[PDB]
């Protein structure tokens, strides 16, 4: 599982 | 878009105007999930339906991901391409028309390239940077000049356009890129597109799923999407920048085993010099 290539995103 | 319309995830698109401090309001434009956004979604979807082609990327990543960067791998296989804007949002943001043509466009960790190809179009020159192996590979199969981190500011020439997406957030010194940007940039008509993921949540990628706090803060705060913005003017300011447009578009990525594509939340700004 590779997802976004930008990387997780967090929260606010 | 209509408030009954099925299919067009308004909530990719809209913002909720009054949260945004006045000035904001006033600069701020509405984008949608137009004709290119399909496409790229439609390509995506077909790519994820290529089983073989994805079970062969997520072994290779698998295999090889303690020795190189996420964006390395992608670059080695040619996957997960992105997208920010079609040209129609593009020149709909710069208020430009489709035959529009300046000399120089400098794209600032320009990725792989395929969202650089839709500003290309508007250049006679294309610069770019960026610090992944593969994907400078990828930048010169698509003919693009490739610069060092350090070598563009010290070209002898300025740039009609510099663009700087998705990278203050993943670079060491956002702060000194913001300014080493506005010391290049063409005064008297030169422009910066710049997008931003929020919540801005920032660090620098190395090998191996590692990574490191960036060594310069940029100060953007806010609880949603809208106060994230609204702090925005000021550190732009710092660097000798106006908000001259800006809008709310889906960051897109291509998808895996998984998902057919992944979606990000992009602030997406035009700044002209100050
Ligand atoms: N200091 C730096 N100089 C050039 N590229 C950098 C950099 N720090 C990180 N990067 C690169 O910046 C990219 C961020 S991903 C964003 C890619 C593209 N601009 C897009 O919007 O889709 C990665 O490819 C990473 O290798």
């Amino acid at each position: 599982h590779q997802g976004h290539s930008h990387g997780h995103q967090g929260g606010y | 878009m209509a408030a009954g319309g099925r299919k067009e995830n308004h909530q990719w698109y809209v913002c909720n105007r009054e949260k945004l401090c006045e000035s904001l309001q006033a600069v701020f434009v509405q984008s949608y999930l137009d004709q290119g956004t399909q496409i790229f979604l439609n390509n995506s979807i077909e790519k994820s339906g290529w089983a073989a082609i994805q079970a062969y990327h997520s072994a290779v990543s698998s295999a090889f991901s303690l020795a190189m960067s996420r964006t390395s791998i992608n670059g080695l296989l040619g996957r997960g391409s992105m997208f920010v804007f079609s040209p129609d949002q593009f020149q709909r943001l710069l208020k430009i028309n489709p035959d529009w043509k300046t000399h120089r466009l400098l794209d600032l960790g320009a990725g792989d390239g395929e969202v650089t190809k839709i500003m290309s179009p508007h250049f006679e020159e294309i610069y770019a940077t960026e610090l992944s192996e593969t994907m400078i590979w990828q930048l010169q199969k698509k003919k693009y000049r490739v610069l060092g981190i350090n070598e563009w500011q010290n070209t002898g020439f300025q740039y009609d356009v510099i663009s700087c997406l998705n990278l203050l957030d993943r670079c060491d010194q956002p702060l000194t890129l913001l300014k080493d940007i506005r010391s290049v940039l063409e005064p008297t008509r030169g422009r910066v597109i710049l997008a931003l993921v929020l919540p801005f949540h920032p660090y620098v990628e190395n090998v191996g799923g590692k990574w490191e706090k960036p060594s310069e803060i940029l100060e953007i705060k806010g609880q949603n999407w809208e106060e994230q913005v609204n702090s925005l003017p000021e550190v732009f300011r710092k660097a000798g920048f106006v908000i001259e447009a800006f809008t709310r578009l889906p960051y897109l990525c291509e998808g895996d085993m998984y998902n057919d594509y992944y979606v990000l939340d992009d602030a997406v700004f035009v700044l002209k010099p100050v």
